[PDB]
């Protein structure tokens, strides 16, 4: 017959089981051109032609459509020894947007140390976020009755980073208020050096989403805190720039990790060598890495401490001997209260002030000399700088957005203060 | 047809149990796996499930919680067992894992005052036997009279309250029962008294009796199925011949060290019936 | 106004799947099942847990995704009714909602993981292996669940409770899941060892493959597996031959007697070689270093017979392996070059540069593939790493390519990555070659960066 | 070669992923289902008009038409391709027909919509439209029929006979009927003569007897045997009298008649002698 | 041509959706004037294509219940099985329709049809402990409990186990017939498992049935681990 | 959905950290770095184009590439809860449910002096054929589908084709200047009985000044008809590819919807890819060339697009 009958049309008709809704000349043409049959008697009725077409179509169909939804041994495969859909371009994912607003963070469904409950990788040069803005399309030929029309515009990375930071911060504030644990906030300066095994598929260029999931799942990363002495006087100028006030001079403290067979604990032996605090290790509730182009990077941490009955703490108190004089740990512990794992000398120098929002802001410079340590071979002198800010209470009615913005800008100011302070080595 | 056992704890297993004789910690673990293999081959139980590990060695007694008389179950009363009630919770899980909750013995657990122990109640063809002694009250016998009793030409079911002395062990320990009208009994005072008490009840039973030397632990179950086999400790040899002369195939198993621990065949496994 | 009884529909779908799977699978049954299932719709009826899992399983089996109405209606009643799912019907649902790309098809799995994490202790052997097999294919990496299930497997394997059919499933699932533990694999090996003479070759080779896929192990384990492989060589075909040969190569232990007997027995079934897995058995030699030439010539003789089957990866790996022990036989090489030129449309960056490097190594340059590969290089030069970029640039240098559109992007990339480009000592000679072939005119920045 | 097989499988799987049950296609379909802002008030107006039809049909009370003609005077119900079945348009047309609304601009606008959207009308909707517009003797029926006639020849072979009767009545009462759809209706009737009410066949044979005699002759010959059996085995005098009178009129008008039917009519007219009115006898004798 | 067409379509399972919708609407419009031997020809046809309609089935059930004497015995059995297959329930139809099958009990070919009727009545969510007509059917099965086979015994055991029916003489007859069937090696292990299960649930000893059926019944329920010869010889050393 | 000045990727790098006490080995050192802007966009576009063209050639169909200049406008539906920073994936997924985009093709006419000064002749673009051709373009809404008709200046129908279907859609936005919306198209088949039928029945009648529609109601309905002044330029870049530039200064005459009542002059670039590029022709090269040479014309007319006609306040 004519050209309107094609392979797609006949395939669709065959799959819907309606091949008989066609005329004899159409089937004859299809057999004589598509199936490439020798010759057809121009007398056969509908049934013979339909059966011939059907058999030819089924015989030449060899692309299996079924996927085996079962387990089966004896099958040998050598393959190991979404990416196209990662950008979301080949269709409309059904049942989207009907989920809790957790796009900016990775949340997976109790106390556990070294277990980030919410990871959020960030960057300054690269930001995967577009913006929208208003325009006046009245000039355009046809839009002479609409006054506002939105257009997609790119945005500065810093604003998007701040928006994601505050979006996470409000969630963290609400969560910690619901739990009502003692809230602490830390902003540390240092390098977040990662491990080589992070790069899946052994590739280099990858979108932020995949690396975020990989970091949140495998955790092939380690945080390192380090500063320089040459910037000390320099940041003292920052003190004069920010009217810092000394609340504590250089103090020598013996940090110890009083571990045990059931739980872990920590203590801070004083110069007189007694135990004055008893507490659990910190609970990592939220971690954010702000990576800059150059050496100085920032780590934002929200952590809380679980409560403990004071009866057992009083039972511990100073009953556990922890003397570590003469550079030797002569801690004469009871046979089964616990054990000492790590010990480091901390030289502490801190300032203080009152922020505009109305929360205390402690800047500390800490020099570390790890003396006793078992899990790793840490040694040498290291200098670290960090901000401690306790989160406001739920009943304090303190506004949230301005506080987060002020903290972000103060972290940026501290970064700029030591931005040239870490110029010693050729980091990049 | 469902049997539950619990593996021992190697770290907290105590030597020199409450009889003045030391025990070998490794030998218990060595013998337990062979016991498992014998139990899963001996064709007396349909399935065996391996319970998880727990610290207390007194938790090795899988039984003494819940008794199966028919399609329904009966939990044991909480009287002096509170100190381990927690682990009892775990056990039920495994049961419910492959079985229903049945009646939950609401009628038995909540029967005002209750004193019951798994082993005082032993099933029998168209019969139940309750060992009234220092462990079971008459209130339990009355409750079973109310529940598991039917009387007719074909709805024939009976309950026997057997008297025993204060120093006697639980009923299911010494005098047991095996299919095809064979009745196993210790040749001691307790066994003779139990046999006489049973004989005075229902003379028409026509139950053959085979005697075993005292101090022998054996496991035998009626079951919906009929089988000719018994589990006997690999100690006293004469009992094996005595029971084999009657046409019953015996199967030996080693329980020397666990006997010194004080653990019997009845409490080593937990029989259950699961239906649809 | 009129619906279809979903329970009887599920029963008929089960029968249809059983008939389709066990007979050969003419597309008539698939179209019949799709036509019947498209009109089916779960509704104000009261289907229980089984009658929903069965329908979901059959629908996904017969080639359906979240586009269909039934799949969308069946992925619900699992978002909201979670307690109904039991261990008997957990693997069916979990492995049914695996290849689905919907977001709601990835939340369900999460919930299931939780409901398995606290229940990995109260399971038998069959339930444990079914759940592990179901969760292997999805891709989740919940660590607590895997630790609990590993413990339970170790506890169950202490006293023999695994038939010689679930060890393969467990080992394959753990190996594909990319989770390593010495104790679990040791226990599985010991249990497989206890069941002597029960495991056939058809049930032995997959265990070896799974263990080798996690080859970061210690000796004395493959040592014993070498002993068992001695008596299972007779009644096995070329597929397991090549697979276990690659596995033993990846183990990294020289088994002179095992390799010798494998070579001796492999020549009889040279006819069965379909030329698709010849690449693996050729590349494994390069992996270990054994240079037996007899079977190499035997393999090379069975090449022209089957080349159409050869794919891009197959050709690339074969030429890379043949680079070592260079026969340079032009008769095969011309046909292979032409065939790869036809296939050259679909390829891979890293594979692209190995193919170019091997062609430059063999010193057989013809215009067609040369120009084709030079054309296709530009699309992949963006993501190559330092040494790979150097190798591709030298491949173009050997190709005598002067087109500015080709050399400009690679020169830009190497300029942007000069530090790593100039820091490779082993490749140093290579960089030498390139400049003294081309000259100083092209990239003056590269000039004074080298001269430094 | 394996890559080509994989590509074929992937391409055909992705092709089969697209059908009429897709999420996006359903979303667009429901978007098209959304009514216009004036559509809601148009349905309310239709409901208000419907609420009075039964009261006017039962009570016959006056002044009910007042405030009921005015409420339909300004009816913005247009619904261009919002209901591609015209069922609401047909309902409004019938409601205007019962109220005497003939010369109002709303009716003319509805007819203009009918004549401007005359390429998606099926057999049933057009048969219903031609059932009305005859009860409403519009002054301009000729032009409407002339415009709609070329569509008649397209949807002709899907009409029940009971509506083809009224179609032919309307087409022959204005001399506009052409000999192109008449043959189609005659072919349908002669094809389905096995099971078709005899009243309809008699009406169809009589109606076009004046202009086209051969088609009426063929229609009569299609059901001659059934008509003879009916006129023989029946018992009620009224129906047999009407049947013989009508068949005699058809035979006289066509100037030809089958033999067996005439014989049966003869004997029946003999048996029915008492109820024969003088005009009945006159027509019976005239038929011969 | 509607009942004939519906029966011809439902005898081969080629349901056509819109055509069947129009058929159902037509037979709903004119329903009060359907002669007997046509409800039977349409209920089976519309139930073999798995159509779950409430109003249509309600109307057809009411019409069939109104006219009961016209339907013969086999028609009664088929009309009960047609409703029973899908799972729809109708109290009036079953109550009015089991009376005729109880009164004309003696014309049944054997007891297999009786147990089939009882099973189909169970599937329709009708109480089986109801008035003495089911009791008459059960007693007739008991009296002639020699023509039963494996399938009938299995279905009856399933019905008793699910319904919790204490009536023992039929259980005794089932046990005796199972023994006799095993006597000529014409029984299946699943039937033995089912009869042992119901016996255990209902607490009847019947030692004769327990003895000879044990080996057949235990072979399906007992899960056996396949062991190698070395472990077999280790076990032989152990016991 | 692509926005310029983007970089949704991260680059692997490593550095030598020999001044850190504790784990000073550089093997376990990993660092992140930025990337360039255009490379990611071009790579993604080329990959998607290659996949779409491979699929189209696998389905035995023909299609053509299209490049058009204009502007993009979005309904307030996409914006929600007064948010101004949205993920690109979220926006792309949100613009796929109701199609709230309102693209209107346009370009200011006061640039033709410098349009010819865009290296037209150096690239190969030359003026061929006859310019300022007068024609009409109309569309018909049938019972099931839509048809497109090209009418001559006299009134005779020139071609009767089917409605266009877009396979690959690309909406690469831009700066204050115009943005480009690269597309891939295919033409569905049509019964030649309908082709012949819409040649005898008159569609339009052309009076001295006014034009009227005469299409019989049974055949369909006239829903959009406009007058076109066309001229053409052609280039072949020694590869068999025919890059064609067309001019349309259309003035709509018969309209149905409301947002088309204004004179509109717009540009268009096109190529031709028959059903054989799956084996011989390099498809991605044509797309890369078209994207490269569209940016030039976007940059040149960027000034006057916002200077005297138009206002693009992107802030």
């Amino acid at each position: 017959d004519f050209s309107h009958i094609t392979r797609n049309t006949v395939w669709g008709l065959w799959n819907e089981g309606n091949l008989f809704s066609l005329s004899v000349p159409e089937l004859a043409f299809f057999l004589q051109e598509h199936c490439r049959v020798a010759n057809v008697d121009p007398r056969a009725k509908k049934s013979a032609l339909v059966r011939q077409v059907e058999e030819i179509l089924s015989a030449e169909q060899q692309a299996s459509a079924t996927v085996p939804q079962e387990d089966n041994p004896h099958a040998i495969v050598v393959t190991d020894y979404e990416e196209a859909d990662e950008y979301g371009d080949w269709g409309a994912e059904p049942g989207f947007e009907d989920r809790r607003e957790l796009d900016f963070m990775e949340l997976s469904p109790r106390y556990d140390p070294l277990s980030p409950r919410a990871f959020q990788l960030l960057h300054s040069e690269t930001a995967t976020d577009v913006g929208i803005a208003s325009i006046d399309p009245s000039k355009l030929p046809g839009q002479s009755k609409v006054k506002n029309a939105l257009a997609a515009i790119h945005v500065a990375p810093n604003d998007a980073n701040k928006m994601r930071f505050r979006m996470a911060f409000e969630w963290c504030l609400m969560n910690i208020w619901n739990m009502n644990m003692p809230g602490e906030l830390n902003i540390g300066a240092g390098k977040a050096l990662y491990y080589r095994s992070v790069a899946k598929q052994n590739r280099n260029v990858m979108p932020l989403w995949t690396v975020q999931k990989h970091l949140y799942a495998q955790h092939p990363y380690a945080w390192f805190a380090i500063a320089s002495e040459s910037n000390v006087a320099a940041m003292e100028s920052l003190a004069a720039a920010l009217n810092m006030s000394i609340q504590q001079e250089r103090t020598t403290s013996y940090k110890v990790t009083i571990r045990r067979m059931a739980e872990f604990f920590d203590c801070e032996l004083n110069g007189q060598l007694k135990c004055t605090m008893m507490n659990k290790p910190w609970d990592r509730f939220f971690v954010s890495h702000y990576i800059r182009s150059k050496m100085p990077d920032l780590r934002y941490v929200v952590r809380a401490r679980h409560p403990i009955k004071k009866r057992i703490a009083d039972a511990y108190l100073e009953a556990d001997i922890l003397r570590s004089t003469r550079d030797s740990v002569q801690s004469v512990l009871s046979p089964e209260l616990g054990d000492v794992v790590y010990c480091c000398e901390r030289v502490v120098r801190k300032w203080a002030k009152k922020t505009a929002t109305g929360v205390t802001l402690q800047l500390v410079e800490t020099k570390r000399t790890p003396l006793i340590i078992t899990k790793a071979g840490d040694e040498g002198e290291r200098l670290e700088y960090e901000w401690i800010v306790p989160l406001p209470q739920q009943a304090e009615r303190i506004d949230i957005a301005a506080l987060t913005d002020e903290l972000w800008e103060y972290g940026n100011k501290l970064a700029a203060a030591l931005e040239e302070g870490m110029e010693e080595l050729m980091v990049h | 047809l469902h049997a539950f056992v619990r593996s021992p704890h190697y770290r907290t297993i105590p030597s020199a149990g409450p009889n003045g004789i030391v025990v070998n910690r490794d030998m218990l673990v060595h013998q337990f796996r062979d016991f498992y293999k014998t139990l899963q081959h001996c064709s007396l139980v349909d399935k065996v499930h391996l319970m998880s590990e727990r610290p207390s060695v007194e938790a090795l007694r899988v039984a003494d919680q819940m008794v199966s008389i028919g399609a329904t179950f009966l939990e044991m009363p909480l009287t002096g067992m509170e100190h381990r009630a927690t682990e009892f919770m775990e056990s039920m899980r495994y049961v419910r894992g492959a079985g229903g909750p049945s009646t939950l013995a609401s009628y038995l657990q909540d029967t005002e005052n209750c004193r019951c122990n798994s082993g005082d109640v032993v099933c029998l063809p168209n019969g139940i036997a309750v060992g009234h002694g220092p462990r079971t009250n008459a209130v339990a016998h009355t409750t079973l009279k109310q529940l598991f009793e039917v009387k007719d030409d074909q709805f024939s079911f009976d309950v026997f309250t057997l008297e025993q002395e204060g120093d006697a062990p639980p009923l299911g320990d010494y005098f047991g029962f095996a299919g095809s009208n064979v009745l196993l009994t210790w040749k001691d005072e307790h066994g003779l008294l139990a046999v006489d008490q049973y004989q005075q009840k229902q003379p028409h039973t026509e139950m053959n009796v085979v005697y075993l030397e005292p101090g022998c632990h054996f496991l035998s179950f009626y079951g919906v199925d009929h089988t000719i086999d018994v589990l006997v400790q690999k100690g006293y040899e004469r009992s094996m011949d005595s029971i084999a002369a009657a046409g019953l195939n015996p199967i030996p198993v080693q329980w020397s060290e666990m006997d010194k621990l004080g653990i019997s065949m009845r409490a080593a496994v937990l029989p259950l019936k699961f239906f649809k | 106004v009129s619906h279809l009884s979903a329970r009887n529909i599920a029963t008929e779908a089960l029968q249809m799947k059983k008939l389709h799977q066990e007979r050969g699978g003419n597309p008539m049954l698939a179209q019949q099942a799709r036509r019947v299932l498209f009109a089916t719709s779960i509704a104000g009826q009261n289907l229980d847990a089984r009658s929903v899992a069965l329908l979901l399983n059959t629908a996904v089996y017969f080639g359906m995704e979240s586009d269909a109405k039934l799949v969308r209606e069946c992925i619900d009643y699992c978002l909201k009714n979670d307690k109904l799912i039991t261990v008997d019907v957990l693997p069916i649902v979990v492995t049914a909602c695996a290849t689905l790309k919907s977001r709601d098809a990835r939340e369900v799995i999460e919930m299931q993981a939780q409901k398995a994490a606290r229940n990995a202790k109260f399971l038998d052997a069959k339930d444990v292996t079914n759940i592990i097999s179901a969760f292997s294919k999805t891709g989740i990496n919940h660590e607590k669940l895997f630790a609990f299930l590993s413990r339970r497997v170790q506890t169950l394997a202490r006293v023999g409770e695994f038939e010689a059919a679930h060890l393969v499933i467990l080992a394959n699932a753990f190996s594909r899941l990319r989770y390593r533990d010495k104790f679990l694999f040791g226990a599985i090996a010991r249990r497989a060892m206890s069941l002597r003479e029960r495991v056939t070759v058809n049930e032995l080779v997959p265990l070896i493959v799974a263990f080798s896929k996690i080859g970061l192990k210690d000796p004395k384990l493959s040592k014993r597996f070498a002993t068992k492989a001695m008596e299972y060589v007779d009644q096995m075909n070329a597929e397991q031959v090549a697979s276990m040969f690659m596995a033993f190569a990846y183990f990294g232990i020289r088994y002179d007697q095992l390799f010798g007997v494998l070579t001796n027995r492999a020549v009889e079934l040279i006819d069965e070689f379909n030329a698709q897995y010849i690449s693996t058995t050729l590349n494994a030699f390069q992996r270990i270093g054994i240079n037996n030439p007899e079977l190499f010539d035997n393999l090379a003789e069975r090449a022209l017979a089957v080349v159409q089957d050869h794919d891009a990866r197959d050709i690339s790996k074969t030429v890379t392996a043949l680079a070592h022990f260079g026969l340079k036989d032009e008769e095969l090489f011309k046909r292979l070059a032409s065939h790869a030129a036809s296939i050259a449309d679909q390829f891979d960056a890293m594979g692209l540069v190995n193919t170019a490097h091997a062609f430059a190594r063999t010193n057989f340059l013809q215009q067609d593939m040369a120009v084709a590969l030079s054309e296709r290089s530009v699309y992949v030069c963006r993501l190559l790493d330092a040494g790979e970029t150097r190798r591709l640039l030298w491949a173009l240098a050997k190709f005598q390519v002067r087109d500015p559109k080709i050399l400009t992007p690679v020169f830009n990339r190497c300029l942007a990555l000069h530090y790593d480009f100039f820091a490779d000592p082993t490749g140093s000679e290579e960089i030498e070659e390139i400049f003294d072939f081309y000259g100083p005119n092209f990239c003056p920045p590269l000039y004074q960066l080298y001269i430094s | 070669n394996p890559f080509e097989k994989v590509a074929r499988g992937i391409a055909f799987k992705m092709r089969s992923k697209v059908h009429k049950q897709g999420y996006s296609n359903t979303v667009m379909a429901q978007q098209a289902r959304r009514l216009s802002p004036t559509g809601l008030l148009a349905m309310e107006r239709l409901t208000e008009l419907t609420a009075l039809q039964q009261r006017h049909q039962c009570t016959f009370d006056p002044a009910l038409r007042s405030k009921a003609t005015q409420i339909l005077r300004t009816l913005p119900l247009l619904s261009i391709d919002e209901d591609p079945y015209f069922t609401h348009t047909q309902r409004a047309l019938r409601l205007a027909a019962y109220f005497g609304a003939v010369d109002l601009p709303v009716t003319y606008a509805l007819i203009n919509q009918h004549t401007k959207n005359a390429f998606m009308l099926d057999a049933f909707s057009m048969a219903s439209f031609f059932y009305t517009l005859a009860k409403l003797k519009h002054p301009q029926t000729k032009e409407i029929v002339g415009i709609l006639l070329p569509r008649l020849r397209e949807v002709a072979p899907e009409l029940i006979a009971r509506e083809a009767v009224h179609i032919l009545r309307l087409l022959c009462s204005i001399q506009m009927a052409d000999a192109q759809l008449v043959k189609v209706v005659t072919e349908t009737v002669v094809a389905t003569a096995a099971d078709v009410p005899l009243r309809d066949a008699r009406q169809c044979a009589f109606i076009l007897s004046e202009t086209f005699p051969e088609e009426a002759q063929r229609i009569l010959g299609a059901v001659e045997h059934r008509l003879c059996d009916d006129i023989d085995m029946n018992a009620d005098a009224n129906e047999v009298k009407t049947t013989i009178l009508d068949v005699c009129r058809v035979v006289s008008a066509t100037c030809k008649g089958p033999r067996r039917l005439l014989n049966s009519v003869a004997r029946r007219s003999m048996e029915l002698l008492p109820q024969l009115t003088p005009l009945d006898v006159a027509f019976v004798l005239k038929a011969f | 041509a509607i009942s004939f067409a519906i029966a011809a379509f439902g005898r081969v399972k080629y349901l056509d959706k819109k055509l069947f919708d129009r058929f159902t609407r037509w037979i709903l419009d004119h329903s009060k004037d359907l002669n007997a031997a046509e409800l039977l020809l349409t209920i089976r046809g519309v139930s073999r294509v798995m159509l779950l309609n409430d109003q249509l089935y309600d109307d057809l059930g009411s019409k069939a219940a109104e006219k009961v004497k016209e339907f013969p015995i086999e028609s009664q059995c088929v009309l009960l099985s047609s409703f029973g297959s899908l799972g729809v329930e109708h109290e009036r139809l079953a109550s009015r329709m089991v009376s005729s099958i109880a009164e004309n009990r003696e014309e049944l070919t054997d007891a297999t049809k009786a147990v089939d009727v009882i099973t189909s009545l169970w599937s329709m969510n009708y109480d089986v402990e109801d008035d003495k007509h089911v009791a008459q059917l059960a007693d007739w099965v008991v009296q002639r409990a020699e023509e039963l086979t494996d399938e009938s015994i299995g279905k009856l055991c399933l019905v008793l186990s699910d319904t919790n029916w204490r009536h023992v003489p039929l259980v005794r007859a089932i046990a005796e017939q199972s023994v006799r069937l095993q006597g000529q090696q014409s029984i299946s292990p699943k039937c033995c498992r089912e009869v042992l299960d119901v016996l255990g649930t209902f607490m009847i000893h019947h030692q004769g049935a327990r003895e000879n059926l044990s080996a057949l019944g235990r072979s399906i329920s007992k899960e056996r681990i396949q062991l190698s010869e070395e472990e077999e010889q280790h076990l032989q050393l152990l016991l | 959905l692509l926005v310029s000045d983007t970089a949704p990727d991260v680059v692997v790098s490593r550095v030598n950290t020999t001044a850190f006490p504790g784990f000073p080995s550089n093997t376990e050192c990993y660092t992140l770095g930025a990337s360039e802007k255009d490379v990611a966009i071009r790579s993604r576009y080329s990959k998607v184009l290659q996949w779409c063209c491979l699929n189209m050639s696998n389905l035995q169909m023909d299609g053509e590439l299209y490049v058009d200049f204009g502007k993009l406008l979005l309904k307030p539906s996409v914006m929600r809860k007064n948010r101004r920073i949205v993920s690109s994936y979220t926006l792309q997924q949100r613009l796929q449910v109701n199609h709230p985009y309102t693209w209107v093709p346009t370009l200011p006419e006061s640039c033709l002096s410098k349009i010819q000064e865009q290296f037209l002749q150096p690239e190969g673009f030359a003026p061929i054929g006859k310019g300022v051709q007068l024609t009409y373009s109309g569309t018909i809404k049938r019972s099931k589908d839509q048809l497109h008709v090209d009418l001559d200046n006299k009134g005779k129908v020139l071609a009767v084709n089917s409605a266009w279907v877009n396979l690959q859609t690309a909406w690469c936005t831009h700066a204050k200047g115009p943005d480009v919306r690269l597309l891939l198209r295919s033409r569905p088949p049509i019964r030649r009985q309908d082709v012949e039928l819409f040649a005898s029945t008159p569609i339009i009648k052309l009076a001295d000044d006014d034009v009227a529609d005469v299409l019989p109601p049974e055949h369909g309905q006239l829903v959009y008809l406009s007058e076109d002044e066309t001229r053409l330029f052609e280039r072949v870049s020694d590869r068999g590819v025919t890059i064609t530039v067309r001019e349309v200064k259309r003035q709509p005459l018969i309209i149905l919807r409301d947002e088309e009542e204004d004179p509109r002059v717009e540009y268009s670039l096109s190529a031709h890819i028959p059903a054989n590029a799956a084996k011989a022709t390099d498809v991605r090269a044509v797309g890369l060339t078209a994207f490269e040479l569209a940016g030039r014309l976007a940059g040149l007319v960027a000034e006057d697009f916002v200077r005297e006609y138009g206002c693009e306040a992107k802030l």
